[PDB]
């Protein structure tokens, strides 16, 4: 079901994209954004230091996640 | 503007002292308030003040000066007709509430910060002083006329200072706990302990106890015909401490010759009196 | 009972109590032929037929359509009437003058605005392209 | 398994190329499909060599035929055939030549491809290929149509960041898309979403900006918060092409609908105007 | 308000018998030209011969259908 | 970018006559009046308004209407359902999202049966023979503003539907739309028709006099006309309410 | 008529029935009204969504008197040149901007009155906490995701504030042992509701026994991604009282068993552990302590100004949709 992406970097930044299916991705809140705890409990897996950093409001079901070298 | 402050107020001058003027002048006096409120007036806010202080004072000149009886016959008066007409003029300068005031003060406040201003003279002293004397009729006499002693008693109730403290909440009974109350409570204690001992050295207690529970109804129902219903604990509470809780062992030497005598009813009012006080029971009990 | 309401130029219109009773003013003056200098006849007739169909109310938003065709009516009309309404306060008149003239101002330019309203533009040609500088981030 | 059933025919003609189409139609359900109406009307009013004609319509009761007229082979298994080999240049002219004309044809007569796709080009034997699939077809006069367009695959920046406008340049952008394909043998943007589409974009030009794209920070979706790439070497990102295809591809992937050249105004190039005609090397 | 009628319902059977007589002009024409059974999806005697080619031949289009540990780390997939 | 603006006029000039239905063919109709078909088109503007469409909708469906009818008679009653499937059709091609044909066959009251409209939808496509990509005024109007202020296109507007409500079938479409425009233009602020139009289109005033006359006249016998849902609709702040100005007495050509 | 007659009263009863581009187009017509267009009763309750704008717009802005200013993923980086009156903005939102460290140093050293606040995401430093140390009335607060300021500073804010309601101190990814002995040691006792997460090797015991003895009405806590929790832990949760919601979610050092202690506190209500429940054990542990609600709120609550555009109840009412 979940979908990971592979990694594209900027000379600064190093990041990261995720799919969701239609029940997870129903739960994610369209006011704020997130951070590691909140989608750790939503149930992606991966390492220290991604952050939750933009919506895109044609389609919730996406997030972004980057962390610095 | 000008042309229009003379009318104003000589018509101020006609509804204090009130003649009971017609509708007519009286939307007279509103369009001219209005009429100046639209061309923004805190001019007029500032006239009104000094002209309130200035007659106030005027009043206070005369009037005073009696010591008693007739400052009350006088001060109730002028209170309620002074009440009146400034919630007449409330009434007529509601433009004001509305526009101005309402960026910061309203004409009533107002009346009424200088009718306290005016408190502050002999005059609060001098009043409370004649109402304590006029209730030393606790001990008998229906002298005392109920509607010399209410007005002032409502007055001190409403004339809780309210200038913009927070705002207006409800019952604000300041001034009448800070400056009728206390002296009410202390004479009610000075009288009834003298009272109290001057009986009892010259009559059987029986009779000592009679007195007691007629005088602690009679202060029960007092305070629902003269003063404020937020009285009625502590005055219970004093009268009690003077009327009993201070001749304990007396009560413990008539107990003894009561089980000694053969009445079962003093013994009603005996456990009445000791109830209403604390933990009275234990030394009745043991030894009984 | 009932009050004789006497206009600037004598027009007494006897009205129920309690439908005076709406405007606040009136309220007040009445809690302690009654002439109101600053409303002529017109007004009042309209002003009372306002109130006496609003008389038993319980007490954009939804402009109830009685009033707005009420209100369907010309420009100085409707300045006088809101002027009358301020002088009387009463609430729900007032409102509901200002909404429409709210809604009637929605839509136009400064230009057209300025054309319909009277208004006399001043201090101009030289310092609107700096306010309406202010103003891109719209 | 694999279900449907054609049929062909071949007489007596030059032009024998013929083929039927059976398109089904439910008898209560919206009637006759707005894809159907738009596609025949759309269809029987043009006629070029790089179009395909529509030769009658027959309308049953509950059916639909339409015979269109036959043809070899399309271009993704014409390309899966030569994924090894590559397409001769001259080839490769002469079929953007083709293309080029039949845009130019389709947008002077007020029509809107919109959904061009190589699996929607059909080539013939003798080098002459000709487009298809005119059920997305539209009659433009520019108001604010169907916001709905080819594939994540060929659209545009300009559908992408939700413009409301789309004027016919976006099938400019899908050619080149295309082309650049055709040449490579590999898709420029091979999104995955959206979000995927647009960073490959950005990855390949660069970020747009104000400078590059007048007017593009107020698009609806645009977040200044996107990662900060530089236009790679135009050179690298389509190796064997020279320099004068390298500038015309250029001006034909270009941001702003704008400064993006139109179909006749691209006729006129020197790496085109050198013109040959070619055919097929293998099995069509 | 919109909602309004003109002049009454009127007979409908002969409306349909209408229709289905102009229906009947494509049946000699469409026979004639190109010799197939289109309302019964049949070939006919020829002039124009008919196959049927299999999938693989024609491109697509031409039958296309209509639209304690437990670390916090990545784990590959 | 004009790269494409003069062909496209071209070639719509050429499409217009090929179009162009007969007009001494509502003789032909046994029972049928050119009054009839005006109120059957004022239905039709009220229902196109209600359902929040656009007006080229309406055009294509009146074309639609005029070349079945001068193509084909039909008794009384079923003017109503042609009018509906024309609708059908004009929306399906144009419209974004078009109403589905149960809103169709439910504001005729429910007067008849899913069924006939789908068999009279073919029968229209028959007729037709599936060439409904005709041009009407409005694409000429939209290319003519291009050459001018929101007033002056919604008076445009205005003189062109009233000119289809109901003697102007003589004239071609582009000469309708260029009388209405100029008219409309004289009336909102008195300027005249430019140079470039006469340089684009070929069509000078002369050349407009009589249709340009005819519109003036009907103008001014509009407003007391025995139909005004036109009016009431264009009495709207989305048209600017256009529809309550005077029609000019005499003109200055 | 000459409208330019009206009283003010009345100019602005009309005037507070308007949208925030008419309100701003009426603006230009004379320089009364231009006056009217800005009289600090219009202006109360603002909104910036998203919308990109410029440091001197905004503090030009926030001058004329806003007070629930709401602005959160709008972007701003460009220098700030002009200087202004303290303002009295008092319900500032700027949660994920785009804003530079010099910028947001400006536009807090002027702002003074402020009642509430939300930094999610930003980037901070010394000057930044030094200035905000000002704000001695901050009932709310919220710093996660923030990085870059040192120990002193922050122990100098905690000092200065005191009323502070709620605190979230989440997941920086800077601190040390050093930043969360601090922030214990001198966090304010009057915390309703607590975050410390993602400090993974940096809780410590002592750490949290100090802030249990420290303060006594934490009513929301959560203790997320630490992995040196334990028994001794749990008792001290005991020793709280008031704990309505706790999680303890991915503490990898604790036993799914030992949780069945924790409903022996009375006034528990949720409990969210992600992580070390293995699947069918939560049936175990529901059925252990039914009394509770277990794994129910994926997302926290502690001052986060939105969970429906309204801030913390306050309504914008000048808006651009």
């Amino acid at each position: 079901q979940i979908y990971y992406s592979d990694k594209y970097d900027d000379e600064e930044f190093e990041y990261r994209h995720v799919m969701l299916p239609k029940d997870i991705a129903k739960l994610v809140p369209k006011t704020h954004l997130m951070s590691e705890s909140e989608w750790r409990n939503l149930g992606v897996q991966q390492s220290q230091g991604w952050v939750h950093y933009m919506i895109h409001e044609p389609e919730p079901h996406i997030l972004l996640f980057r962390r610095p070298l | 503007l000008d042309q229009i402050w003379d009318d104003l107020r000589a018509g101020i001058q006609q509804v204090y002292t009130r003649q009971s003027m017609a509708k007519s002048r009286y939307m007279e006096l509103y369009t001219h308030v209005y009429n100046y409120c639209t061309s923004v007036g805190l001019e007029l806010y500032k006239r009104l003040k000094e002209f309130l202080k200035n007659y106030l004072t005027n009043l206070l000149k005369d009037g005073e000066d009696l010591m008693d009886e007739s400052v009350l016959k006088f001060y109730t008066q002028q209170w309620e007709d002074y009440r009146f007409s400034s919630k007449v003029l409330n009434g007529i300068c509601a433009y004001l509430n509305r526009h101005w005031v309402r960026r910061e003060y309203e004409i009533y406040s107002l009346a009424l910060v200088t009718w306290r201003d005016c408190l502050f003279r002999p005059l609060n002293k001098q009043v409370t002083n004649a109402v304590l004397k006029l209730i030393e009729k606790e001990r008998n006499g229906e002298t005392i006329n109920t509607r010399l002693i209410s007005g002032v008693v409502q007055s001190y109730v409403e004339l809780g200072l309210n200038e913009d403290d927070a705002f207006a909440k409800g019952p604000t009974l300041t001034v009448y706990k800070e400056s009728f109350e206390s002296q009410f409570l202390a004479d009610t204690e000075r009288f009834y302990t003298r009272e109290s001992t001057e009986f009892l050295q010259q009559n059987p207690v029986t009779e000592y106890m009679k007195k007691a529970e007629a005088r602690l109804l009679e202060e029960q129902r007092r305070v629902q015909v003269y003063l404020h219903e937020s009285t009625q604990d502590e005055l219970a509470r004093k009268c009690e401490q003077v009327l009993i809780e201070k001749h304990l062992e007396i009560f413990h030497t008539e107990f003894q010759n009561l089980l000694d005598a053969d009445k079962n009813e003093d013994l009603g009012r005996m456990y009445n009196l000791v109830s209403r006080i604390q933990d009275g029971l234990g030394e009745l009990k043991k030894l009984l | 009972p009932s009050i004789k309401l006497q206009s600037s130029d004598g027009e007494i219109f006897e009205v129920d109590v309690e439908i005076a009773k709406q405007s606040v003013t009136i309220k007040t003056m009445l809690e302690d032929p009654v002439p109101l200098p600053n409303v002529n006849a017109a007004i009042l007739k309209k002003v009372i037929q306002w109130c006496t169909h609003h008389k038993d109310d319980p007490p954009t938003d939804d402009i109830p359509v009685w009033d707005q065709e009420f209100l369907k009516v010309d420009q100085g009309t409707l300045f006088e009437l809101i002027l009358a309404a301020n002088y009387l306060d009463i609430k729900g008149l007032l409102d509901v003058t200002c909404k429409t003239v709210a809604n009637m101002i929605k839509g136009k330019t400064p230009e057209e605005i300025r054309k319909t309203f009277n208004i006399k533009n001043d201090f101009t040609e030289e310092e609107e392209a700096q306010v309406r500088k202010e103003n891109q981030w719209c | 398994g694999t279900y449907g059933v054609v049929y062909k025919a071949r007489n007596k003609l030059t032009g024998e190329v013929v083929a039927l189409k059976k398109i089904r139609l439910d008898t209560e359900t919206e009637g006759v499909p707005s894809t159907a109406i738009r596609e025949i009307s759309l269809l029987k009013e043009l006629n070029h060599p790089n179009i395909v004609k529509l030769l009658d319509v027959i309308h049953t009761e509950n059916k639909l035929y339409l015979v269109f007229e036959f043809l070899h082979q399309d271009l993704k298994k014409f390309m899966d055939a030569s994924a090894l080999t590559g397409i001769p240049l001259p080839l490769i002219k002469s079929y953007l030549f083709q293309l080029l004309q039949g845009l130019a044809f389709c947008h002077s007569h007020r029509v809107l491809h919109r959904d061009l796709k190589p699996q929607n080009l059909l080539i013939n034997t003798e080098g002459a290929i000709k487009l298809a699939d005119f059920g997305l077809a539209r009659a433009f006069g520019v108001r604010t149509y169907t916001h709905e367009v080819v594939t994540l695959w060929y659209r545009a920046p300009e559908i992408l960041l939700g413009c409301k406008y789309y004027s016919t340049a976006v099938d400019i952008w899908s050619l080149g898309c295309i082309f650049a394909e055709m040449v490579t043998r590999r898709a420029l943007f091979p999104g995955d979403s959206e979000i995927d589409q647009l960073f490959r974009i950005f990855r390949t030009l660069g970020t747009p900006d104000e400078v590059v794209w007048p007017g593009v920070t107020s698009m609806p979706d645009y977040k200044p918060s996107f990662p900060k790439w530089a236009r790679q070497d135009f050179s690298k990102v389509v190796p064997p092409l020279d320099e004068d295809g390298r500038s015309l591809l250029s001006q034909m992937l270009h941001y702003d609908p704008n400064k993006r050249i139109s179909a006749k105004a691209a006729l006129a190039h020197p790496f085109f105007q050198d013109v040959t005609k070619p055919v097929p090397h293998l099995r069509l | 308000s919109a909602c309004r009628n003109l002049f009454g319902p009127v007979d409908h059977e002969e409306l349909t018998r209408d229709l289905e007589k102009h229906c009947r002009d494509m049946e000699e024409a469409s026979q004639r030209k190109w010799n197939f059974d289109f309302q019964n999806h049949k070939p006919l005697e020829g002039k124009y011969e008919w196959q049927e080619v299999e999938k693989g031949s024609l491109p697509e289009f031409y039958y296309r259908p209509p639209r304690a540990g437990s670390v916090e780390q990545t784990p590959k997939k | 970018v004009p790269d494409y603006h003069e062909d496209i006029h071209t070639y719509l000039r050429e499409m217009e006559v090929k179009c162009k239905p007969k007009v001494g063919y509502m003789k032909k109709q046994p029972d049928i009046t050119n009054s009839m078909r005006a109120i059957l088109v004022d239905w039709l503007v009220e229902v196109g308004e209600e359902y929040k469409l656009q007006n080229e909708t309406l055009h294509l469906a009146v074309n639609y209407i005029d070349r079945f009818l001068s193509s084909m008679s039909v008794l009384r009653g079923k003017l109503q359902l042609v009018g509906t499937a024309a609708m059908l059709l004009a929306s399906k091609f144009e419209e974004i999202y078009p109403p589905e044909v149960a809103e169709f066959v439910y504001i005729t009251d429910d007067t008849y049966t899913k069924k006939q409209v789908l068999r009279m939808e073919h029968l229209v496509l028959k007729v037709l023979t599936f060439d409904l990509a005709a041009p009407t005024v409005n694409q000429f109007l939209t290319q003519y503003f291009l050459h001018a202020n929101c007033k002056v296109e919604s008076l445009a507007m205005f003189l062109g539907e009233l000119s289809l409500i109901d003697p102007y079938l003589k004239y071609l479409p582009s000469v309708i739309a260029g009388a209405a425009f100029h008219l409309a233009l004289y009336t909102v602020t008195g300027q005249s028709w430019p140079e470039s139009l006469i340089r684009k289109t070929g069509y000078t005033l002369e050349s407009l006099k009589p249709c340009l006359m005819d519109l003036h006249q009907t103008y001014l016998k509009a407003p007391q006309h025995a139909q005004q849902s036109i009016r009431e609709k264009y009495k709207n702040s989305k048209y600017h309410g256009v529809s309550l100005l005077n029609p000019p007495e005499t003109l200055n050509l | 008529v000459s409208w330019d007659s009206l009283p003010d009263e009345l100019l602005l009863g009309i005037f507070s029935c308007l949208c925030l581009p008419e309100l701003l187009k009426v603006s230009g017509v004379c320089k009364r009204w231009y006056r009217l267009a800005s009289d600090e009763s219009l202006w109360q309750t603002l909104d910036l969504t998203g919308k990109n704008l410029h440091p001197d717009v905004t503090g030009r802005l926030l001058s004329q008197g806003v007070i629930a200013f709401r602005c959160p993923r709008s972007f701003m980086d460009q220098p700030l040149a002009e200087h202004f009156s303290p303002f009295r903005v008092q319900h500032m939102d700027l949660s994920n901007s785009v804003i530079e460290v010099s910028t947001l140093h400006g536009i807090l050293s002027q702002c003074s009155k402020l009642q509430n606040l939300s930094l999610e995401g930003l980037r901070l430093s010394d000057p930044i906490v030094n200035t905000l140390a000002k704000n001695s009335n901050l009932v709310r607060l919220n710093l996660s995701g923030c990085s870059g300021f040192s120990e002193f500073a922050l122990q100098t804010l905690l000092s200065s504030c005191s009323r502070l309601d709620e605190l979230n101190l989440s997941w920086c990814f800077d601190f040390t042992e050093k930043h969360v002995q601090v922030a214990v040691a001198h966090v304010s006792e009057t915390i309703t509701q607590l975050n410390l997460s993602g400090y993974r090797k940096n809780l410590q015991k002592s750490d949290l026994s100090t802030l249990v003895r420290r303060c006594p009405n934490l009513v929301h806590l959560d203790l997320s991604d630490s992995v040196m929790l334990k028994n001794d832990c749990f008792q001290e949760f005991f020793q709280l009282n008031y704990l309505q919601h706790l999680s303890l979610s991915r503490c990898y050092d604790i036993i799914p068993e030992t949780l069945l202690e924790l409903g022996e506190i009375p006034t528990l209500k949720t409990l969210q552990v992600f992580g070390i429940v293995p699947d069918g054990t939560l049936q175990l542990l529901k059925e252990a302590l039914p009394h509770l609600q277990i794994n129910c709120s994926h997302f926290t609550t502690i001052a986060r100004p939105t969970i429906n555009q309204e801030i913390w109840g306050i309504k914008c009412r000048l808006t651009l949709q």
